[PDB]
């Protein structure tokens, strides 16, 4: 149908699969990512 | 600390007055107190200066600095 | 990301949400030095080192998989509506995990309010939708969509 | 330093933009397929009170 679609099909197959733990900000972010 | 008979090498930040008073404002987001929050944080300077000039002990400053280091990151985040 | 997981009719909500983000930027810029809003938008839309943003690409994706095959035009009202059940061709989209309210409209209450506001745009496609589509695509987005529609028509 | 480094960076960009030609500029889909999207700096300063940040004067008192 189009070359653009394939160019998009691959774009999705790249931002989905190709997608400091002792960090104060990181530790706080997770403690909050649970309440929601 | 002495009374804990070795059980505590220190007290967590939630038991620390400077952080207790500072975090309380950050947690409640109290509007009437938002312009005061830096003053409670300044208490660490008083204690730091005292540990360096009166108590003259390095470990006391090490611990104050380590507490500020932790608490200030939380301060910025919140 | 929300728009990429919804149909074409949700573009009105995207536009309203973007406008709230623009307002948030303005309010913050009075005290802070931030990247220009347009620069922030293009980066998030992946439209800086690329000719067509994510919005334009998703608009075309939806035209190809949803609008063309599933919608019925009513010339008297100038609106499109969805076809009957047996002709409704479903295509599963990957759901988007909702974030904290401040990353959307601000709060739970505001999220509900605006969600309802834009619910009046989900059951058809008309001038208001096209108006938004034009503004978000621009000349370059409209041109590529037209060129691509020609390819579709030629293919059929 | 930064000022000078940026100024020369600004100057040659002011020249590159001059050479831009809308008539010949061709667009390819490989940017959306084979080339990563632009990412602005995301540096966040933290741990501001490490010993290494202690100013010399206080270090001597220490």
């Amino acid at each position: 149908r189009s070359v653009l679609l394939e160019a998009i099909r691959k774009g999705i197959q790249l931002r989905k699969v190709e997608e400091i733990e002792n960090d104060v900000a990181t530790i706080l972010s997770r403690r909050i990512a649970v309440e929601y | 600390l002495e009374l804990t008979m070795g059980r505590r090498i220190q007290f967590p930040i939630e038991m620390s007055m400077p952080w207790i008073l500072t975090d309380h404002i950050l947690e409640t987001k109290e509007a009437s107190m938002m312009e005061y929050v830096l003053y409670s944080l300044d208490l660490y300077n008083d204690s730091a200066h005292y540990a360096l000039t009166r108590f003259n002990k390095q470990f006391l400053y090490d611990e104050i600095e380590a507490e500020v280091n932790l608490c200030f990151d939380q301060f910025v985040y919140k | 990301g929300r728009f990429e997981s919804e149909d074409l009719t949700s573009i009105v909500e995207l536009d309203g949400l973007l406008e709230i983000n623009r307002m948030t930027h303005k309010l913050l810029s009075r005290y802070l030095t931030l990247d220009g809003f347009d620069a922030m938008f293009r980066e998030a839309n992946h439209n800086v080192s690329a000719p067509y943003g994510r919005i334009t690409l998703h608009v075309f994706w939806e035209l190809n998989y949803d609008f063309l095959p599933n919608y019925c035009y009513n010339g008297s009202t100038n609106r499109f509506v969805r076809t009957v059940l047996p002709f409704s061709q479903e295509f599963q989209r990957d759901k988007q995990p909702n974030a904290q309210p401040q990353y959307l409209h601000g709060s739970k209450a505001l999220n509900l309010a605006y969600s309802s506001i834009y619910g009046s745009y989900r059951n058809f496609v008309g001038p208001p939708h096209f108006q938004v589509i034009c503004r978000l695509l621009g000349y370059q987005g409209i041109a590529v969509v037209m060129e691509e529609l020609l390819k579709v028509v030629k293919s059929l | 330093f930064r000022v000078n480094s940026l100024q020369e960076r600004v100057d040659r960009l002011s020249v590159s933009v001059t050479q831009l030609d809308p008539k010949e500029e061709e667009l390819s889909l490989q940017d959306i397929t084979m080339r990563k999207a632009f990412r602005s700096s995301t540096i966040q300063d933290q741990q501001l009170f490490d010993r290494k940040t202690l100013p010399i004067p206080l270090q001597e008192t220490y």
